[PDB]
């Protein structure tokens, strides 16, 4: 049970950092060209 | 992106304070918390600013990857002991996040030069993962005595950084590079560090000890240990050097293996000589291995470890929990023999199987890595000023 | 002869782990082991431990290229005395306990060879400095030894001379020596060294006394007469330069005035005003020490051993108060500083020998005789 | 003339002397771990976090040195003389943990005029200075009642703006636009990054000392390591956000790393929990990052106020930070106390702080200390005799 709330965690904020990566990313392909 | 590093530390400084507003609530072993936390904070710090141009990245990252290490390791441990309910922050919680930062700065010095500040906190986020379940693992199911730590935070750590750098192996670098030689002032500032660790080690080895016998012991062991260890590294790196020389590298690094290799035997019965035998072996294999482990290591096996913590954590911990299973065996403990060599196997395995998934996912081309020109340069993350 | 240095990659090492594995054995054979205050007792031997290599290190790491000798040599000598000093106060003063006090008391005895080594370093190899650890380990032991079996005191307690033995015993030593500066960022690495000497002195004055009020009140002596020395060391230093300036290397051999005036009579003195006065006398001692000593080898050390006696006097004038006893102290003072000078004569001879492969004249304060470099021609 | 250091310093010591002797007599085994920890603190990460100039760390270190020798002295016979009310007192461990307060008050306000003053100056703001923190501090802690055991209200917000007043009195309209030694060097912002380590290391036993045992000094060491910790932290991303292509800056690693520990003080022992503290020490190192990046120029250019280590950013804001963050707590229920005092003690703070270092600056404007020209600011070579080789 604790290991599932730290790999919950850890998924929580890979989440949103790819998200937010993910994001970033489109909008510099879609701006750029 | 020039942007990753303060969003991603802002993220990680706000889910920080959400945790310890969902998980955390609310005075003898105060000194030896602020012994630990001296060599986390300085001894680690400066021993690795031996490159003349890389000094301001590694004292300022390390600093950065100790203080976000400390909170994630809190939070981290502390589910572990709790089984994912709330708890108390005392003086011990304090003491186990400096250790999860020690680990993860142990880390750090193999890739030391060759990453960005945003690889650093992802490698801290996962690696007190890594070690905290590791730990919980060898503490309470198998329940060795490592009070010290040699198993479970010098080896963890060293091994993890090894499997980091050889996932993040660069070709360009595999013979050298022009910025990674150390300077004068440099190997001066290095020395403090060293110093540092070297006094407060006894307390790094006998902070969470029981109270009593147990924790006495741990200090004269490490104490005893360190003193023969400084001579041996001395006499050792006079005998691998051309005309007797004494190299700076051994003489910052090695001399604190003692630490490292008594730290499973330090609460234990081994007796000063037992000590100081363990930390003359210490030495003598950090000094061995400095000199000719290290290039086999970066040219035949392609892992290139930039502050040599293989042979300052690597060795002398898998040294030091040999010696804790031959010190069960010759009855100075109570614990399982085999429970000491399930716990060293097991530290050894999940730091590489966690250095390895780590080093793929820092493996992206994201986090800002400098070039194979730029590496050991600070003029890549910091502002470097015009005079030295 | 050769400038060059002759090779000592048989003779370090060999010498070295010999001395390691007596060392070994020596413990295996004689000693032995064995609560609610082991971190209190505990904090006194690490704040010595910490003076001991970190201050006494930096502290003669002022010289322009011998910061990185002073440093590792200060370590290696630590570590060599610390051992040697718990064996020889074990087979001198009786198998070995070995305690948090012990350990304590032998980091005292290593703090006295640190000292001496100042007037010595850059001037000598490593194995010198061995041959110097262990002989003034011994003559110190010895001395505290024949104190405690002339005078009737107790060994450990005649451990209080370290200090003048140290100055004394450093000075003949680098007399016997061969007959032969700065720069910023030793300075201040130096700086940082004198000053965790003087943040933690307080805590030298006060391990060798057990009553909590014995050893509140040196703390308190030694805490003011320190800071009252500082700012006479300090500010005097203009006085006592040709140039009108202040020194650094003056401030760093001048912080500790106070402490060492007040070391031994520190648990005697009843007010705080008079272990300021005696700080303010240490400082202006200081001054005139380093106006007027080099005009009669190092001058730190000359005004170390002034400021010994200085402290030793006042220590016989603070004993009454609290004539037979001003004739034996005052034996006591003289027996103490005839053996610092045989011993440091005997230790000056034994390392004139060429067997040491001592660095040439020209090579002094020099790391480029004991490190590797790189780009550098190896060998003949 | 060429003697007033030297005469300045031993008439002031003869002065302590005599004090000590008509007013001085002689728990302390438990508090002095977390003394040795302060001194340590005053003495070490002070007087090298201000050794970045690559000119000036001999007068950095050795003036910091002189000073809080001497404020340890002074403070200690003036605080005490407070308390007692002009009477004999006897002096313990606490006596000695607020005499290293009051030297840290003082190297504060030094850390706004380094550089450009000679050490008479400093011998004399040091004599004035105690005196005016004294009797703030006494006003704030009884007469006020307020709660501030970390002092981010007593020392950091009240040496900040003295050292302010003390800057713009001895404005020099020369060094405006800058000046050549007025820069870091690579080695010395390595002892500055020294100096930082241990005041960051060793501040919980800074705002935990004078705390009562138990609870309150346990709350106030945990609050105080997980504010430091959250501020290095959000000092770091802001430091990469404000400077020019993401380079991280190292007076911004080396100042605003410490904000966190500043603003968290009047809270320290408060129940403001550990996610409190933390949004705290979060918000102190984002203040003092822009702080840096955009108020201390703004001071410099506009204001006539020159801030040489930018303790404004570091000691004033997160210390003003820290006293509304002590009214909010009160607010908020986290303790006892009413609000109305802290604001009071927020205000007699700063404005104490601001009176008493006008009428120093005033003082020590007079020429007759041997301050420098212009072109001498920042430079060694002044008042030490600097070897030839770096």
């Amino acid at each position: 049970a604790p290991v599932v709330i730290i790999l919950i965690i850890l998924c929580v904020m890979a989440g949103i950092i790819g998200t937010i990566l993910l994001i970033s990313y489109s909008i510099r392909r879609l701006i750029k060209a | 992106m020039r942007f990753t590093f303060p969003l991603m530390a802002i993220v990680l400084e706000i889910a920080m304070i959400v945790l310890f507003g969902l998980f955390v609530e609310y005075f003898e072993l105060y000194p030896l918390f602020q012994d630990v936390h001296v060599m986390i904070f300085v001894g680690f710090g400066f021993l690795m600013t031996f490159l003349k141009k890389y000094g301001f990245s590694s004292v300022g990252i390390n600093l950065l990857v100790a203080a976000l290490g400390l909170q994630w390791g809190t939070i981290v441990q502390g589910i572990l002991q709790s089984q994912g309910q709330k708890f108390n922050i005392g003086i011990k919680n304090m003491i186990n996040a400096d250790f999860s930062a020690a680990t993860v700065l142990i880390s750090f010095g193999a890739v030391l030069g060759k990453t960005s500040p945003t690889q650093m906190l992802i490698m801290t986020i996962l690696e007190i993962v890594f070690f905290a379940h590791n730990e919980y693992l060898v503490s309470e199911i198998f329940k060795a005595s490592d009070i010290g730590a040699s198993m479970t935070i010098h080896a963890f750590g060293a091994y993890f950084g090894l499997a980091v750098a050889g996932i993040l192996y660069r070709s360009g670098l595999r013979k050298g590079h022009e910025n990674e030689e150390s300077a004068y002032y440099s190997d001066l500032f290095a020395m403090i560090g060293t110093l540092f660790l070297w006094m407060f080690w006894p307390s790094f080895n006998s902070a969470i000890a029981e109270p009593g016998d147990k924790q006495c012991r741990a200090i004269v062991n490490t104490y005893f240990s360190l003193a023969a260890c400084v001579l041996t590294a001395f006499a050792f790196s006079s005998l691998v050097e051309h005309r007797g020389k004494l190299n700076m590298v051994h003489i910052q690094n090695a001399t604190l293996a003692g630490g490292v290799a008594v730290g499973t035997c330090a609460d234990m019965a081994i007796h000063p000589f037992g000590s100081m035998i363990i930390g003359s072996i210490a030495g003598m294999v950090s000094v061995l291995g400095y000199k000719f482990l290290t290039p086999l290591f970066t040219t035949k096996l392609r892992i290139h470890d930039t502050c040599g913590v293989h042979n300052l954590h690597g060795l002398p911990g898998v040294v030091g929990g040999l010696a804790g299973i031959v010190a069960v065996a010759m009855g100075a403990s109570n614990t399982s023999m085999a429970m000491q060599a399930a716990a060293l196997g097991s530290s050894i395995g999940t730091a590489v199987v966690g250095g390895l998934m780590t080093g793929l996912i820092l493996k992206l081309p994201l986090w800002g890595q400098p070039s194979d020109q730029n590496c050991y340069d600070d003029s890549v993350y910091w502002k470097v000023p015009k005079t030295r | 002869s050769s400038k060059y240095p002759r090779s000592v990659r048989r003779c370090l090492p060999l010498w070295a782990l010999t001395l390691e594995a007596a060392l070994i054995l020596l413990f295996y054979f004689f000693t032995h082991y064995d609560q609610k205050g082991l971190v209190a007792s505990y904090q006194v031997g690490q704040d010595l431990t910490v003076m001991a290599a970190l201050g006494l290190g930096f502290l003669t790491s002022n010289f322009r290229r011998h910061s990185w000798s002073s440093v590792a040599f200060n370590l290696f000598m630590l570590a060599l005395g610390v051992q040697w000093a718990i064996l020889l106060d074990g087979f001198l003063s009786q198998k070995v306990v070995i305690t948090l006090f012990s350990i304590r008391l032998a980091t005292m005895s290593a703090m006295s060879v640190l000292i001496s080594a100042g007037a010595v370093l850059g001037k000598v190899n490593l194995a010198q400095l061995v041959v110097m650890v262990l002989v003034e380990v011994t003559a110190l032991g010895t001395l505290r030894m024949v104190i405690s079996n002339i005078f009737n005191t107790d060994y450990h307690m005649n451990l209080r001379h370290f200090y003048v033995f140290a100055a004394y015993f450093g000075l003949t030593v680098a007399w016997c020596l061969p007959k032969p500066q700065r720069a910023t960022i030793p300075s201040l690495s130096a700086m940082l060294g004198a000053l965790f000497l003087w943040m933690f002195w307080p805590s030298v004055n006060s391990p060798l006394l057990r009553s909590p009020i014995q050893r509140k009140n040196a703390m308190f002596n030694t805490y003011y007469a320190l800071a009252v020395s500082v700012v006479t060391a300090i500010s005097g230093s203009s006085l006592a330069h040709p140039q009108r300036k202040i020194s650094m290397t003056y401030v760093h051999s001048a912080v500790l005035a106070g402490g060492v005036a007040v070391g031994t009579s520190c648990h005697l003195i009843p007010s705080p005003w008079l272990a300021m006065v005696l700080g303010l006398v240490a400082g202006l001692i200081s001054i005139g020490g380093a106006k007027c000593l080099p005009v009669c080898i190092s001058v730190m050390h000359s005004i170390f051993s002034l400021l010994g006696l200085l402290g030793e006097i006042t220590y016989i004038v603070l004993l009454v108060l609290h004539g037979f006893q001003v004739l034996l102290s005052i034996g006591e003072l003289s027996l103490a500083i005839v053996i610092a000078l045989t011993s440091g004569l005997l230790t000056g001879l034994l390392l004139n020998l060429k067997i040491w492969k001592a660095p040439h004249v020209a090579k002094y304060f020099d790391d480029q005789v004991f490190w590797k470099f790189p780009h550098l021609a190896v060998g003949f």
